[PDB]
């Protein structure tokens, strides 16, 4: 079934969906699509957690009840810089401001 | 193909056009967009609402409610406004 | 006497409040009262209504008297309390006078003001305690009578009236007066209100009447509360075709709820419901033909459509109801041929049905020997019969399918039982099989006759149906035994001769030759032994004569002779009616041979001197007087075809003595062996008269009837009977002018 | 008086004035009447001044703390019985001290299903519209499709069948989704003068409103 990703790398983050029985290989061909950075040269998290492009999708533990599109499946991207990896670097999105009081809980 | 969004505070989100025409806004206004006054974590959940609207148009099935969280629904609100979606 | 009027009731009044004071619950009182206690209840409220109804005015005038009037209303109010039917009668008889005087007063005026700060607690009495309308005598009257008092007291106010009725729906919808009496009897009275208000406000009112109704069809629970509850609803909404006509969608709402409650179990349930179908579908007929704002296809053809399965669990006068319905919705269809396609898919399945039955005994007849074919047969035949009462003449497209068919069974029927009657005796009548055979036969001849009312093309029907009726018919009723004789066969060639009149002349003569003798016989003894077979012969013989004279001229004398010896039986006849008819009868037959000279002669010189003595004989024994102007009308008749030289003839048999010169002799004999202790001075007098206001029929009527009285006094006989011809007149003249009064007030009489 | 003491049809004269007139209800709120007495059904004075649609007892109810989601034996909220009749004002005026619209009785019907039932009844005025799109934009989204189909009175009114099922197959706007969770934080408290301090757009002060 389908899965809604979020690929995220420093400031930048792409929206895409792909099959479940996809593998991380043509994801990593959309990342091309998008970035032109060579396959060999971007690696992909799962949590703090690397993986293998070959593996199905599934396999990496995304499904279609884990990656709704009001909800995608977070993924880590990181690229070569001198042809060595940089560490994996992902600015949080900005926190919410403080919740108006006449809007707080009861 | 794929258009980029700026948030106000730099970061770069990348959406597939057909989505992002969903926003009457984007659509008058266009391969990149700046916005001077959404936050991050507003533009981020429009995007969401965007692949949400797509997926779920014209639904057969029963749409899943989209969750907001309180604190960023009264920002949401206005990018939603300003945005026209 | 004004005044003795206005000081009897003041002080009679006075008295009567040391008697009751207007605190005492008089219907307490009458509950725990001895036997005199209910008595004097009853006699107060009588002196009030007569009082009031004639002396009203005469209180609302002397103004002093203004507030012991007032008391004396509130007294009205208290005595009204009471349940017991004749009581409470007489207080609803002064209501409804009350009301009246008030609408006729203004459709403020200077008096209505009196009543009105309170007649809101007439209006909350009348509603509270409806008695039952035919929701489904005593019944009727008091119904009738407190429905007019109850829309006039809407057209005098409709917002008190409207909110009244929607304090008490609500109240019942809150549960604190929930009752099935009460729901009942408010429900009765909002339909009884039907048509009293603009259709505006009727639209507000049952909007809201009917979300309440359908909150508390929600809101409680049981079949037995939910079944009250939808009955009470199918009541409101027929008696209101007006707000269906307006709402579309809701009237399509009711009628798939209608076809849902059709397949309920409930006790009446299913009868409620086909009753308030029909009595939709005729009000709201043309509605189901067009298309209507937003529609495909015109609702008739989803109800044919459907019919199948929306019948599947009616009983047979159910399914009866349900097609008489659809009659009249397909009797809306103007277009000739989209009529025809809606009478063919209507039919259908009675159609198949009869094919089958048909088919069965064309293979073998010995399937019309069995209960069930022949109890198919009847049904198929009443739904058949309904259906073309519905449709009216376009229907002859199904008829002149089944026609020949029809007759064939008819004639199988017939063979059956005179084959059984001529097996087992005449008492096989009343068996079940010969019941039904009998049943097949009437409902025949009952399709045919409504038919052929309902036609309107005389020459198709002389050509195509009328000889296959008559083969079939006339000669089986001739050899039948009497049993076996269907009056209905009388009366559906009375009903062909009344419309194919000339046409069908040269058939009455065969008409007669079957029917008469064979009939006649069975009905001039006595009574009761054929009341039905008597009715349906002077029908037709009243029929035949009007329309086709002249077959009696065509037809062989010796018949003629005795149609007449049976005319002089019938007008000579006892009973009002079969006098009545007679007495018709033997003027038309006077009036029609005065034309066609021809024979005319031998006509007057053989009847005239037999109808005169009978004519004189009845006179004089005054045994039916209701007939006595009639009598006059058709005596004067002679007495001018006498006078004016018609006969032109020496009547007196044989002799040469001219008429009239003989005819005042005959009378005089007559009268003298009548009245021997009358003089011949005063024969001579009577006859001048009778010879003088020949022409003058109302003048000729009052001298006879003149002559009959003193001839009662010198018998010292009861004289006014003589009269009652007079005074029913002047009743039914009252009757109208109330009857006319009532079409002024809208919602008096039901939609 | 014992102004909370049952009588014997177990209602109390708050049950009443709540029927009557606004002049009884605040006499009986302003000597202590409970204005969450509870009937032998447990429906409110609320209840029945909703389905009375007396718009202004209804009112001076909430006004003075009547919780606006009671519910009966049957979970009908005061909004469920207000809307079978698809009486505008005090749907409005439950709408305006945040009645909730996404609630569903023990049969299974919401508001919004009772309205569109009485629509397809065709005793739908004017009103009932101006109702049925009030309650269609308090509520955001709603559904009807019961395995993928219309119920069945809904699908004799082929006009009303069609709205309504392209209403309910639209995902709604992210602007009326704001606006609802919006609503849903500022809780049961009058909205129209809680959201008057938020940091909007008076036009989005409004619209929170459901006046656009
Ligand atoms: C009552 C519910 C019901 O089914 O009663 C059972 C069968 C006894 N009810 C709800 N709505 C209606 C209704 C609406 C329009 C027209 C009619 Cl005739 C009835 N009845």
């Amino acid at each position: 079934m389908d899965v809604f990703l979020m690929i995220r790398r420093h400031k930048t983050t792409i929206f895409t969906d792909a099959k479940e029985s996809s593998t991380v290989f043509e994801l990593k061909r959309i990342v091309e699509g998008i970035l032109k950075r060579p396959p060999d040269e971007q690696r992909l998290y799962k949590d703090d957690q690397l993986l293998d492009d070959g593996k199905t999708l599934g396999e990496c533990g995304f499904t279609s009840q884990t990656a709704r599109p009001q909800a995608p499946a977070t993924v880590g991207l990181a690229f070569r810089a001198d042809d060595t990896f940089e560490a994996l670097c992902i600015e949080p999105f900005s926190s919410p401001p403080e919740l108006p009081d006449v809007m707080k809980p009861q | 193909m794929y258009v980029k969004l700026i948030s106000s505070d730099g970061h770069e989100f990348i959406v597939k056009r057909e989505h992002a025409l969903t926003s009457g806004t984007i659509k008058a206004m266009l391969n990149e967009v700046n916005f001077r006054e959404i936050p991050s974590h507003v533009l981020s959940k429009v995007c969401m609402y965007f692949t949400y609207k797509v997926r779920y148009t014209n639904s057969s099935t029963e749409i899943p409610e989209f969750p907001i969280a309180p604190e960023i629904a009264l920002e949401l609100l206005m990018a939603a406004n300003f945005l026209d979606c | 006497y004004e005044e003795q009027f206005v000081t009897l009731f003041t002080l009679t009044m006075m008295q009567l409040k040391q008697m009751l004071p207007l605190n005492t619950n008089i219907r307490l009182a009458y509950s725990n009262g001895k036997d005199d206690e209910q008595n004097f209840i009853q006699n107060l409220s009588l002196f009030l209504c007569t009082f009031l109804k004639e002396h009203d005015q005469l209180i609302e005038k002397r103004l002093n008297l203004r507030e012991t009037l007032m008391e004396a209303l509130h007294y009205m109010l208290l005595v009204s309390e009471v349940e017991e039917t004749e009581i409470f009668k007489i207080c609803l008889e002064y209501w409804n006078h009350l009301a009246a005087e008030l609408y006729r007063e203004s459709p403020v005026p200077p008096r209505r003001q009196l009543y009105l700060p309170m007649l809101f607690k007439v209006r909350l009495l009348m509603v509270s305690r409806m008695a039952k309308p035919e929701e489904v005598t005593d019944s009727i009257n008091l119904y009738k009578n407190m429905r007019e008092t109850l829309v006039y007291l809407t057209h005098l106010d409709y917002v008190d009236t409207e909110r009244i009725m929607t304090e008490k729906l609500h109240n019942q919808v809150n549960g604190t007066e929930w009752s099935w009496k009460n729901l009942n009897t408010l429900c009765w009275a909002i339909g009884s209100i039907s048509g009293a208000m603009h259709e505006e406000d009727e639209k507000r009112f049952l909007v809201t009447v009917i979300k309440d109704l359908l909150g508390l069809c929600e809101q409680k629970r049981g079949k037995d509360n939910k079944a009250i509850i939808a009955s009470n609803i199918m009541y409101i909404v027929g008696q209101y075709p007006r707000f269906l006509r307006a709402h579309w969608k809701f009237l399509k709402t009711v009628v798939n709820k209608l076809f849902e409650f059709m397949h309920e179990t409930h006790d009446g349930v299913q009868d409620m419901a086909c009753d308030t179908f029909i009595k939709i579908a005729q009000k709201c007929r043309r509605h189901f033909v067009q298309v209507q704002v937003g529609e495909v296809m015109p609702f008739i053809d989803e109800i044919l459509n459907n019919i199948n399965t929306i019948i599947c669990d009616l009983q047979p006068q159910q399914v009866h109801t349900f097609y008489e319905a659809v009659g009249y919705m397909i009797g809306a269809q103007t277009d000739q041929t989209v009529q025809e396609h809606l009478i063919e898919k209507y039919m259908l399945l009675p159609n198949q049905v009869w094919d089958s039955i048909i088919q069965q005994a064309t293979k073998n007849v010995d399937i019309l020997k069995d209960p069930e074919t022949v109890k198919q047969l009847g049904s198929i035949l009443k739904t058949n019969v309904r259906a073309c009462k519905a449709v009216g003449h376009p229907f002859v497209i199904q008829l002149g399918r089944i026609y020949l068919d029809m007759l064939n069974v008819y004639k199988c029927l017939s063979e059956n039982i005179s084959a059984a009657i001529q097996a087992n005796g005449e008492m096989v009548t009343k068996q079940p099989l010969i019941r039904s055979m009998r049943t097949v036969k009437r409902e025949t001849l009952k399709l045919i006759s409504g038919w052929v009312s309902r036609s309107n093309d005389p020459q198709m029907v002389a050509e195509n149906f009328v000889p296959p009726l008559l083969d079939a018919v006339l000669i089986d009723y001739q050899r039948n035994v009497p049993a076996a004789r269907e009056p209905e066969v009388l009366s559906t060639m009375a009903i062909i001769v009344n419309k194919l009149g000339g046409h069908i002349t040269a058939e009455i003569p065969q008409i007669f030759d079957a029917v008469f003798e064979c009939t006649l016989n069975m009905i001039n003894k006595d009574f009761e032994e054929y009341p039905e077979h008597r009715t349906n012969f002077f029908l037709l013989l009243q029929a035949v004569n009007s329309h086709c004279f002249p077959a009696f001229l065509a037809i062989p004398p010796t018949q003629f002779k005795l149609v007449l010896d049976s005319i002089i039986w019938a007008f000579k006849h006892t009973m009002r009616n079969v006098a009545d008819t007679g007495l018709q009868i033997l003027f038309t037959l006077l009036q029609n041979v005065a034309q066609e000279e021809a024979a005319a002669q031998s006509f007057y010189q053989t009847y005239f001197c037999d109808i005169l003595q009978h004519i004189f004989s009845v006179v004089t024994d005054t045994s039916h007087t209701a007939g006595l102007t009639m009598h006059a009308s058709i005596l004067a008749y002679m007495f001018n075809l006498v006078e004016e030289g018609k006969i032109s003839t020496s009547l007196n048999p044989g002799n040469p003595v001219n008429n009239q010169i003989f005819l005042q002799e005959y009378v005089a004999n007559l009268l003298k062996s009548a009245f021997p202790h009358l003089q011949d001075a005063q024969v001579k007098l009577f006859v001048t008269g009778l010879f003088s206001l020949n022409q003058d029929i109302p003048a000729f009527k009052e001298h006879l009837r003149d002559f009959l009285v003193q001839i009662k006094e010198f018998a010292g006989e009861d004289t006014s009977d003589l009269f009652l011809e007079e005074r029913e007149i002047a009743l039914r003249q009252a009757d109208e002018e109330k009857h006319k009064r009532q079409m002024s007030v809208p919602g008096i009489f039901n939609p | 008086a014992e102004v909370n003491a049952l009588d014997g049809y177990n209602r109390t004269a708050l049950h009443y004035a709540a029927e009557k007139d606004e002049a009884c209800v605040e006499v009986l709120l302003e000597y202590g009447a409970n204005p969450n007495a509870l009937d032998g059904n447990r429906d409110t004075p609320l209840h029945w001044a909703a389905f009375k649609n007396n718009a202004e007892c209804v009112r001076a109810l909430l006004e003075s703390g009547a919780s606006v989601n009671a519910l009966d034996y049957n979970n009908d909220t005061p909004l469920s019985w207000a809307a079978m009749k698809g009486n505008l004002e005090s749907v409005s005026i439950l709408l305006d001290y945040g009645a909730e619209v996404r609630v569903i009785n023990l049969i299974g019907q919401t508001p919004i299903s009772r309205l569109v039932a009485l629509l397809v009844r065709g005793l739908g005025t004017e009103k009932e519209d101006s109702c049925f799109e009030l309650l269609h934009r308090a509520v955001g989204h709603f559904e009807l499709r019961k395995n993928g189909t219309m119920p069945r009175e809904v699908a004799r009114d082929p006009q009303l069948c069609e709205k309504l099922t392209v209403l309910c197959s639209a995902p709604g706007t992210l602007k009326t989704l704001a606006r609802y969770a919006v609503r849903r934080s500022l809780g049961l408290q009058y909205l129209p003068d809680a959201v008057k301090g938020l940091p909007l757009p008076a036009s989005l002060k409004e619209y929170l409103l459901l006046l656009e």
